[PDB]
């Protein structure tokens, strides 16, 4: 009965809203709790650009304010490496769920009704401006 | 140190090569942050409202290379049962740790009954919303050994029944 929701994290995904200098609030979806998210890194195939032009990120999970800023410090925790945009065996590929309860101490929980927020930073800058941010909302139970 | 490793989890580059019975919906795997917020792949279930779950989880081949004795060490989250509502007569706090020896380095399909169990894995230390909220990991870290094994090598399974457990690493090993 679950979902998956793919985002595929790059700056050239109309989703985000980028390139404009103002994307708005960034990329949205809705889903349901039990749902996923499958999250694809930038991905390079040959013939490979320059090193330095492949998109490469860390995702951290964030509150409101980490998500309105881009600036993940003291705001919310490191998820995800996007740090292989060439892997040969395809885009890396990351999976959240949005489980009521989570098996993992150090794991997260979702509540129907609820947002979640995510952004990214480009090694080795702590903040990107702009970054590209995920707006997650949880439908409400129904 | 004294131990040899014959496979570590956290060492595995990218995706693990094992295989989950169901495929989907039991065991899955999960990136983390560990200690040094660094990423390890874990596999993690907790289908405890649903009854009678028999969510099987198999490593790859493991060669023994020379080694009679060897020692599984499995580091896990364990949820309190009584940290979750509504789940009573469902939510169990163990899991099933199987061996099976073989010679044949990579069959596709173990049957879930050729499987020899090792034992009942029980947590020291259950995890609790308090845990939760205040970011306490309460790794439990807890070994068995099979031994003497005198094939090739050998595939572990993990069975879950009903419990809410991440699987943070599986190291095995022998000693010098
Ligand atoms: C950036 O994201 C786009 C999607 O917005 C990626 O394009 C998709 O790539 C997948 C897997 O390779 C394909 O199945 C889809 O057909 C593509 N979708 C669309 C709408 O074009 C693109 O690969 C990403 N770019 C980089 C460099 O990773």
């Amino acid at each position: 009965n679950s979902d998956r929701y793919a985002v595929y994290w790059n700056r050239s995904n109309p989703r985000f809203h980028a390139g404009a200098g103002d994307d708005g609030g960034g990329y949205t979806v809705e889903v349901s709790i039990n749902d996923y998210l499958d999250i694809y890194c930038p991905h390079y195939g040959a013939p490979l650009p320059p090193a330095e032009r492949m998109e490469h990120y860390v995702l951290y999970m964030v509150n409101g304010e980490g998500h309105a800023s881009c600036d993940h410090r003291q705001r919310g925790f490191k998820r995800w490496e996007c740090n292989r945009p060439a892997a040969p065996g395809g885009p890396l590929k990351f999976s959240e769920k949005f489980q009521l309860f989570t098996p993992f101490s150090l794991g997260f929980e979702f509540r129907p009704g609820h947002e979640y927020y995510y952004i990214s930073a480009t090694p080795p800058n702590a903040v990107d401006r702009p970054c590209l941010r995920l707006k997650v909302y949880v439908r409400p139970t129904q | 140190t004294g131990e040899v490793t014959l496979l570590d989890s956290r060492s595995v580059q990218g995706e693990l090569g094992w295989i989950a019975s169901p495929l989907e919906g039991g065991w899955e795997e999960v990136s983390i942050m560990d200690e040094k917020n660094t990423p390890i792949r874990t596999y993690q279930v907790c289908n405890v409202m649903e009854p009678s779950q028999n969510n099987w989880l198999r490593t790859d081949w493991i060669t023994r290379e020379g080694a009679q004795r060897v020692y599984i060490e499995i580091k896990f989250t364990l949820r309190d049962c009584n940290s979750l509502p509504g789940v009573m007569g469902t939510c169990k706090e163990t899991f099933n740790l199987y061996y099976y020896e073989s010679d044949n380095d990579k069959e596709r399909f173990i049957r879930e009954n050729q499987f020899v169990k090792i034992d009942t894995i029980a947590a020291d230390e259950s995890f609790t919303q308090v845990d939760i909220g205040d970011r306490i990991m309460k790794l439990n870290t807890e070994i068995r050994d099979v031994g003497p094994l005198s094939k090739k090598g050998f595939y572990l399974a993990f069975q879950d029944v009903g419990a809410c457990i991440a699987l943070v690493s599986v190291r095995v090993f022998y000693k010098r």
